[PDB]
């Protein structure tokens, strides 16, 4: 019985919540707080351990962008700090290839990173890899067929519909086909042989549209849209379905969790988070 | 994007 973990987030200020949803029985479970509140972070899993990467803490004391990598062990319900990233990365994107965690883009103060770095859990070390062709914060990242995709985001001036693919064996990036829509802070994940980009912000409105890149056709297509417009949403995959969690719709911080079944091209509302929030990190184990 |  694998669970959907949601870490951190934003509502009034950056948050410390770690909660777990069980889709097969609809229950939520409150787990140990993050040591430091964070929003705009990302979550991923390696070898049954949950990692929370980057983000920022906007609080009464001011703002501090995070270079933190922290590791939560579901078996002990304990957080452990890991080696810091080379630089703080707010609104980071993250993906996993061959047991390594790739930290992509994001921001530190006013610097919008094109840089990328890779964590090896067995050594507790970060190493720089080739930088992206574009500076991207609020970037969505997905891994399919041991290739890493960075989609959308914000370069410091414009929000982006562009996307690019990283090839680890040659340590190089190339542009792929651009999305149909500019999306900053979209939900990006992989289901089956497609990369989905759900929601985000286009510079004017929050979006409920969801487009997917089929890697065999190199084409982006709109599928069924979400019920809720949402940016800074969490997203993940559980048992061949996409789960999107929370976000901001332009007026409300959502507690809604919607579920997409690609067999039927339909979204249904499956649960609610215990309170509304945006900017979460999400993963499954 | 003040909301995260």
């Amino acid at each position: 019985g694998r669970l959907i973990y949601t870490a951190g987030g934003y509502f009034r200020q950056s948050l410390s919540y770690l909660e777990a949803y069980n889709p097969s029985d609809g229950t939520w479970l409150r787990l140990a707080d993050l040591q430091v509140p964070r929003s705009g972070l990302a979550g991923c899993v390696v070898g049954g351990l949950l990692y929370a990467v980057g983000g920022r803490n906007n609080s009464p004391d001011g703002n501090t962008d995070s270079s933190a990598l922290d590791c939560y062990n579901p078996m002990t319900n304990q957080w452990s700090p890991c080696a810091p990233m080379s630089v703080p990365r707010n609104r980071i994107g993250v993906g996993v290839i061959d047991g390594h965690i790739y930290a992509v883009g994001g921001s530190h103060g006013c610097i919008h990173h094109n840089s990328v770095e890779r964590y090896e859990p067995e050594r507790d070390e970060w190493h720089l890899v080739a930088p992206m062709l574009t500076r991207r914060i609020g970037v969505g990242v997905a891994v399919l067929n041991r290739l890493l995709y960075a989609v959308g985001g914000f370069d410091g001036t414009n929000r982006l519909n562009s996307a690019e693919c990283y090839y680890p064996e040659r340590n190089e990036w190339r542009m792929i086909t651009a999305m149909n829509t500019i999306r900053s802070g979209a939900g990006v994940c992989v289901l089956h042989n497609c990369i989905y980009a759900a929601g985000g912000y286009d510079g004017q409105d929050q979006l409920n549209s969801v487009e997917r890149y089929d890697v065999e056709t190199e084409t982006w297509t709109f599928v069924a849209p979400m019920k809720h417009r949402r940016s800074a949403l969490g997203i993940t995959v559980h048992q061949g379905r996409i789960y999107v969690l929370g976000g901001y719709d332009g007026h409300t911080f959502l507690d809604s969790v919607e579920c997409y079944d690609p067999d039927t091209d339909t979204w249904s509302e499956v649960t609610r988070m215990t309170s509304g929030r945006s900017g979460v990190g999400v993963a499954v184990t | 994007e003040w909301w995260w």
